[PDB]
């Protein structure tokens, strides 16, 4: 995806590439989205209204209890001076993607009712790599009480590919006794 | 029809040697549905031109990958599609699943039979998109196809593996004239395939009602999309009605494809293409109007003898407002097909159906298309209504009319009298051509307008009954022989005798 | 006239035995149904064996 | 159980924020709890017509969205425009919504069908062509109708459309068992009102005691929104394919008129911001027009049929509102201005009536060649009347004597009395059988009755009817 | 024709019988994995599920 | 913009005895451009509106004035409209009128026709003379009649 | 916001405050020869109207019961 | 289009040879350049077409051209929309070429083959000093023909000829005869009619011309002058309707 | 979704954001397509200036977006 939220998140991630910061840059990153997910907090930096220059200094003392990295703090800035933070929430989540694909960590996401031991997930997790191709994979985990007793892990670029066992075996001998 | 002792038996054989592999599978999440076209999300490994299949059953072919999501021709009403519900990549590139066992059914867009008779078996798929053959692939026409209409097959002969149009207004006989050509190929092994594309439903059904009432629904395929039915549907029928036409043009079959309108693919392109707000052109239809049909009408092929001369004869329908055939539509149709066969209203209206305008129809593949009985019969016929086409004029301007015009003009009203037929009455190659040579001597010059039809159905009758001896000439050699041109005169002069009193 | 009347009948003829027929068929199917339903409990059985490992 | 919030309101178009999970799909309907002018709560009714993503659809009001505010809860009612449907429904003037608007207060009814449905299915239909007997002498000869098909009414005022649309409603009620649906589409209120107090006074909606009535009115105004002059198609729609699949019955919806329908679709096209298409019209014109004609059709249950009225738009027949609307059409009726001159009723142009039905293989071989002749006759009368006036009748040859009197003759037995007029002008109307009308033009174009005058054909009803007419003239004459 | 129209209903009838009845057997089918071992059965079909993936990837 | 003449021209219209009989009557008016009745604005005015006094230039040089181009005009509401009175005159006007509308081809060739054609485009041409009047003398209904 | 007048002196980042109402004119029977533009004001330079009732400017239409054939 | 093109300059180029480039249809390349031009997202200029139409056009044109080493002749046929010679894709192509050759459709209504509409059709070529005083003063003294029947045309429509002056119906039924004789039978045309078709020398053109201009050939019938090659064919053609009685 | 938001200039701008700078001397170029070069920078070109670029190609500045330079 090539769009003004992803092409500034992947800027972002690049800059702290170069200076070595990138577990360091993506713990602020991930402290912003807690910042920016306040309804009150959000609308006054996202709105027209509000003078840019109260922006700033309101954006200054949030950034010293925050502790943000020095180009984290200039990002916001640099946002607020070309008018896209209306879409803050949009690139704080593309940077996440990004940052997976600089390290070469892939996510999966593996679904099951009952909560799995980590050594079905190594298994898996290896799994994933090899057949992603990763230089590393990262487990998302979630609990759903509707399949049956298996699960089904996603993962590629997107949540795109997905390859599960549980209902499916059963969805598949409907549709199979029909032929 | 006894089902239910077998059944215990039955449904342990479905569950019996069932493999349930697992394997990968690409999947999207619905960003939007809208205007026809759905928007993806997800679905970083699908092909251009595959078809993405969502929750409710409908099917879309991916076309836009974008480099975020992916847009997708939702084949069918989005209307139960619901956003953030997932869609599954099946691997498929634009199929339609095509066998033998389509043959005799009425089928939809996304060929799934609509006739309520069941599935339908294939082994086999054909994409819906697929080259035309090339330029080493093909030969040239040289077979006929015979339409039964005498005004056809006489002067705009239509051969194998032509694409040949028909053209007029709306309710000018253009339906009739492609089902006769349908009707009239019981004896030939061709396998007629009828696509109905934004018509009437209540049209459509009459139309496969005469069929199996005439028994012309053994070698046919009725790929119905109507007047209801999405726009999507409606410029994806024909593509799926040449795909079934091409798996016996492959097979050597020989094959004939109606697409009934092509005026209403163009119609349902330019709604699709401007909810998709394309740039518009000429009339709003888009830049691609032209690359819809030709994609669509360079698939009909005399195929070559290395690859078995099949064949595929396109008939395709198109409808003019008020006989405009400078109109972006038509003037595309006639530039892709080899000739055109005009149906003007005037006629229509006058009584004269069939209502072929004879004067501006072409078939560029003319004579080669005949055999050699219509070659000679015929040639007088084609010279006779041109005399005829001059005589009409000026003949309330002279007035007074001598016997050198005025023969020629009493020839011609007989003449014009052959043309009509009765519709879904096609005629047999040897009635043709028994036909044609009986009006063009003068035999039915002595009588009434209104006995020339009527005679000639007596002669017919008389002559499979009486002489059958000329069926067998015209049918082996192929050529108005001299034996066969005297076996004709005894008939028409014993009928003569016998229709007198 | 009376042949094409005659055909007319044995039209409607075939009719009465198309429309018996079918009719036949359907209690029979109603019956098949009712019966072999050991098929049916089995039978559900049945999957269940082979629908996983 | 879906609540939104309408996101903006940009004229009659409305935007409705969803929450992400619940989520209405298209053509369902939406009502938005809105207040009044004095502040009680009064609710408009929507129709989504996009969906814009970021979960977030794109409504049209079917009522005014004056006084409409941002953040107003909308009410997801989960499915299309249900409409009561049913014997209630008869006698009542309804607005596209289902609401009644003749203040006879609330529609009794537990029985409501969406307006948006699937045509019926291919397997469904009936493939018999039947002509639809009108009971007219000229219909029924010279423009005959398809039982399930859609006929074109070209007519203005001043014609007698309306008595002519009445004479179908009340003939259809009695000479078969059916039902009649009247469909004011974009209809003045004017002329809304004139329509509704005519069925009054003639009969056809019975005041007294309702519900025995044989007309169900549905009426979208001018001054409704575009989105609400779509959709009284739909609604009248819906209604009479409640009478085919339920009570079986032989309706006639009656969608006055044609025009105004599919320049409503184009003006909420244009509303949505679609592209325009070919003239200006909607990009999706023809499958909106095919999504209504497709519901009129002859199921094995019963028919509807639908009688259309047709507004050719700057006299041009290739326009696409016309041009889309005619290849649905199977029968036109040219009312004429020149036979309510003359006097004829109906006014039913006999030359300019045509019929994709009068084909001799549909309509029989004796119906056909009559039919023909009568034409053929007519139209050589009129080709003469220049003629006549130079040469006089004595000067015409022996042939032309005689087909100027016996087209006089056609002509006047063409018109009938109807049972609407009975009130205007009490003489009594005549149902005239299919048979008993070729059998009279057969007598005049035979020349068996060569003898008669021409005013015992005038306002007559059956072929006897004239003889008898005749008869008491010649008493008259000689008292 | 008549003939060919009970040709088609003994197939009608047929699937029908044939589909109802797996329908009911899918039924059982899920009540009996509903009450088969959570953990056990659960946890056996999910390694096998997961072998198969794996020999899918493998491919 | 349908809408909005629509919502405009729809309010005025004649009331029902329970409010009062009191009435309404538009007489929008709408200027064509080249006589395109076709145009936007003059296709959506015609629709709303019941009927159309039609104004034409050619008539207005041509000395008939006011130029209403009577063939053209219609009104739906017609005789309802008019008095008991003016039914009776008005009804052999408009025949005469549409008979002398139908002579007007006829008029360079009076001298080769008989008397009652030529009566015929002699009474039309008197009584076109009496439709025109100057500006703003309003004929009283009697002096109509 | 459409304007009902011209938008000149309005400066960027003012205020705006919605009225609560819905486009009046006070109507009465003192309007007989007055010409008044579109606010119902009076433009001919004649003092202020007397007026009582206020009448909205989008009112509904009579609908198809209230109303009548024309007959007068 | 480029393709062809580029294989066609390389024999002027290093062959040094005189070409022949056939291209059919130019237009096609033109619209297939409007259909990508679309997805590219460029504007779209004019109707549907690209706004680079003239440059993508004059690209393909200036390569064309002859130089010293070598030459190319190129003839292009170029489809004209819905008979339109206003539309953007035929009127961009008429600067570049040296001579058009606009085909009629209402003298393939006619029968009229080639139908080619010889008022409209324009060469650079027909200039005193290229093609000499003869050629030249018979080729202005048919279109000045032609071209006064054309305007006579309006009138005889509604009237017909009888009203014309006898000065007017000369020319018209010179006009006639000349139109018929520009008719010709073709040697690629024998497979639809059956007429072989006939090579008609410049010279037998140029003489055929001047007689019926001169009305010599002013006693013939005009269906004497259909679908000949020479003048003398006409002349035998004359003599065989006459003859047949 | 507009140009100039390549994303090396978003990072430039970061790395330079506690700054002030004027780019008017040299501009870098974002897009060429058909005739048409897009000009990231030139702060100090005006409108209808010659602009020469890196291969040797006179162009004209005729748009001066806020962004970058038709
Ligand atoms: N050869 C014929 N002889 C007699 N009737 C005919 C003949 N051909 C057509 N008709 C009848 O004329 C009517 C119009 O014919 P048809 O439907 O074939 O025309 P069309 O061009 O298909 O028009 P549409 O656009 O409505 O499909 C039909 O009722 C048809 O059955
Ligand atoms: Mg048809």
């Amino acid at each position: 995806v090539d769009s003004t939220a992803s092409r500034y998140a992947s800027a972002l991630a690049d800059v702290a590439d170069v200076t070595g910061t990138l577990e360091a840059t993506n713990s602020d990153v991930e402290k912003l989205i807690r910042i920016f997910s306040e309804e009150p907090v959000y609308y006054f930096f996202a709105n027209p209204v509000i003078s840019i220059d109260n922006k700033r200094s309101v954006l200054d003392e949030i950034i010293t209890t925050s502790g943000l990295q020095p180009h984290t703090a200039n990002f916001i800035n640099i946002l607020i001076d070309s008018e896209r933070i209306n879409l803050v929430k949009e690139i704080l989540n593309e940077f996440e993607d990004v940052f997976n694909k600089i390290t070469g960590t892939e996510v999966a996401v593996v679904t099951s009712v009952v909560k799995l031991e980590n050594d079905h997930l190594a298994q898996i997790a290896k799994g994933v790599q090899k057949i992603t191709g990763a230089k590393n994979v990262r487990i998302k985990t979630v609990i759903d009480p509707s399949l049956v007793a298996g699960f089904t892990i996603r993962y590629g670029n997107e949540g795109s590919k997905l390859v599960d066992m549980s209902v499916k075996k059963q969805l598949e001998e409907i549709a199979a006794q029909l032929e | 029809t006894i089902r239910a002792d077998e059944i215990s038996k039955i449904i342990r054989e479905r569950i019996e040697g069932y493999n349930r592999e697992v394997k990968v599978v690409n999947t999207g999440t619905v960003l939007q549905v809208g205007d026809g076209i759905a928007r993806i999300h997800g679905l970083d490994e699908v092909m251009a031109g595959e078809l993405v299949e969502f929750e409710e059953g409908t099917i879309g072919i991916a076309l836009n990958l974008e480099s975020n999501n992916v847009g997708v021709v939702l084949m069918g009403d989005g209307l139960m599609i619901q956003e953030g519900s997932s869609v599954k990549a099946t691997g498929r590139i634009a199929q339609i699943p095509v066998s033998e066992a389509y043959l005799g059914r009425v089928i939809n867009a996304l060929a799934k039979p609509i006739d309520g008779r069941g599935e339908i078996t294939a082994s086999e798929s054909r994409l819906i998109e697929s080259p035309a053959p090339g330029i080493m692939s093909r030969r040239s026409v040289y077979e006929p196809l015979q339409t039964g209409l005498i005004a056809i097959d006489a002067m705009i002969p239509v051969g194998r593996g032509q694409r040949e149009l028909i053209i007029g207004d709306r309710q000018t006989g253009k339906t009739a004239v492609a089902t006769d050509t349908i009707l009239n190929q019981q004896g030939q092994n061709v396998i007629c395939v009828y696509v109905a594309i934004g018509q009437k439903a209540s049209s459509v059904a009459q139309v496969v009602t005469n069929f199996q009432e005439r028994g012309a629904m053994e070698y046919t395929i009725v790929v119905a999309e109507t007047a209801d039915s999405p726009a999507t549907l409606q410029y994806l029928a024909p593509y799926t009605g040449a795909a079934l036409a091409e798996y016996f043009m492959y097979r050597e079959r020989h094959t004939l494809i109606i697409y009934d309108d092509l005026s209403k693919q163009a119609q349902a392109y330019r709604q699709m293409s401007l909810l998709l707000r394309r740039p518009p052109g000429r009339e709003a239809y888009p830049g691609d109007v032209f690359y819809l049909h030709s994609r669509l009408l360079e698939r009909a092929a005399k195929l070559s003898s290395l690859l078995g001369e099949g064949s595929m004869t396109a008939l395709p329908i198109v409808e003019t407002q008020a006989g405009d055939v400078s109109a972006y539509i038509p003037t595309n149709v006639i530039s892709i097909t080899d000739g055109q066969i005009f149906l003007s209203a005037d006629l229509f209206n006058a009584g004269i159906r069939p209502a072929i305008n004879v004067g501006i129809s072409v078939s560029r593949v003319g004579s080669a298309a005949q055999i050699k009985a219509m070659k000679k019969v015929a040639g007088k016929l084609k010279l006779e209504l041109a005399q005829f086409a001059e005589l009409e004029a000026f003949a309330q301007f002279a007035s007074d009319l001598d016997k050198a015009t005025q023969n020629q003009l009493a020839r011609g009203q007989r003449l014009r009298e052959l043309l009509k037929q009765p519709q879904s009455a096609p005629l047999t190659v040897e009635e043709q051509v028994m036909t044609i040579y009986t009006g063009t001597n003068g035999y039915l010059d002595s009588l009434e307008l209104d006995q020339v039809r009527k005679y000639l159905v007596e002669l017919r009758t008389y002559v499979k009954t009486n002489k059958p001896e000329f069926q067998e000439i015209i049918s082996s050699t192929k050529t108005f022989t001299e034996e066969a041109e005297a076996l004709l005169k005894e008939a028409i002069q014993e009928q003569m005798e016998r229709f007198l009193l | 006239l009376e042949v094409e009347a005659k055909l007319a009948e044995g039209r409607k003829k075939i009719e009465v035995e198309l429309q018996e027929a079918l009719g036949s068929l359907e209690q029979q199917k109603e019956d098949t149904i009712k019966s072999l339903d050991s098929q049916i409990s089995a039978l559900s059985d049945d999957i269940v064996k082979k629908v996983l490992p | 159980k879906n609540l939104g919030r309408i996101a903006q309101i940009i004229g009659p178009v409305l935007d409705v924020a969803f929450p992400p999970g619940k989520m209405p799909n298209i053509y369902n309907a939406l009502i938005v709890k809105g207040r009044d002018t004095a502040g009680q709560p009064m609710n408009v009714t929507c129709e989504v017509q996009q969906l814009l993503g970021n979960n977030r659809v794109r409504a049209v009001a079917m009522s005014a969205t004056d006084g409409l505010t941002r953040g107003m809860e909308v009410i997801d009612t989960g499915a299309p425009l249900s409409v009561p449907v049913g014997g209630a429904t008869l006698g009542r003037i309804f607005n596209v919504l289902g609401e009644p608007v003749d203040n006879l207060g609330p529609v009794d009814t537990r029985t409501t069908s969406p307006i948006h449905r699937s045509a019926p299915a291919f397997t469904q239909l009936d493939t018999k062509l039947s002509i639809f007997e009108t009971g007219i002498k000229v219909v029924d000869l010279l423009a005959p109708y398809r039982r399930g098909g859609k006929i074109g009414l070209f007519g203005g005022a001043g014609v007698g459309k309306t008595v002519l649309i009445m004479e179908l409603i009340n003939n259809i009620a009695k000479a078969h068992g059916g039902v009649s649906v009247f469909g004011g589409v974009g209809e003045r209120t004017r002329e809304g009102n004139d329509l509704y107090m005519e069925m009054k006074e003639s009969g056809v909606i019975n005041e007294q005691n309702i519900a025995e009535s044989k007309v169900a009115l549905v009426y979208g105004q001018m001054n409704e929104p575009p989105g609400a002059r779509m959709r009284v198609g739909l609604t009248a729609l819906t209604m009479a394919e409640y009478f085919r699949d339920v009570n079986e019955q032989d309706v006639l919806l009656f969608i006055d008129n044609i025009f105004r329908f599919v320049q409503a679709g184009s003006e909420v096209s244009a509303l949505l911001g679609r592209m325009p298409s070919a003239v200006g019209y909607q990009p999706t014109l023809s499958t909106e027009m095919g999504s209504l004609q497709e519901r009129i059709t002859s199921t094995k249950e019963g028919s509807i049929t639908s009688i259309q009225a047709v507004y050719v738009p700057a006299d041009d027949l290739t326009d696409p509102a016309p041009a889309t609307t005619f290849a649905h059409l199977d029968a036109t009726t040219v009312l004429s201005r020149g036979l309510a001159a003359k006097g004829i009723y109906p006014a039913v142009d006999p030359l300019d009536s045509t019929s994709t039905m009068l084909q001799p293989r549909i309509v029989g071989e004796e119906h056909y060649e009559i039919a023909q002749r009568v034409k053929e006759t007519l139209q050589r009368y009129k080709e003469l009347q220049d003629i006549i006036a130079i040469l006089g009748l004595d000067e015409l040859s022996e042939e032309d004597r005689l087909t100027v009197a016996r087209a006089r003759k056609i002509e006047r037995f063409l018109s009938q009395p109807f049972f609407v007029a009975e009130v205007f002008t009490g003489s009594p109307g005549k149902y005239v059988g299919l048979a008993e009308t070729i059998r009279g033009f057969q007598l005049i174009l035979s020349g068996e009755l060569d003898s008669l005058p021409e005013q015992a054909f005038y306002l007559v009803g059956n072929i006897d009817e004239a003889t008898a007419k005749a008869m008491n003239l010649e008493m008259e004459s000689k008292l | 024709y008549k003939n060919e129209t009970i040709q088609f209903e003994q197939q009608k009838a047929i699937n029908q019988v044939r589909q109802r009845v797996f329908q009911q057997a899918l039924q059982g089918a899920l009540g009996t994995l509903n009450s088969c071992l959570n953990n056990e059965l659960h946890l056996r079909t999910i390694n096998a599920n997961i072998g198969m993936f794996g020999a899918m990837n493998e491919i």
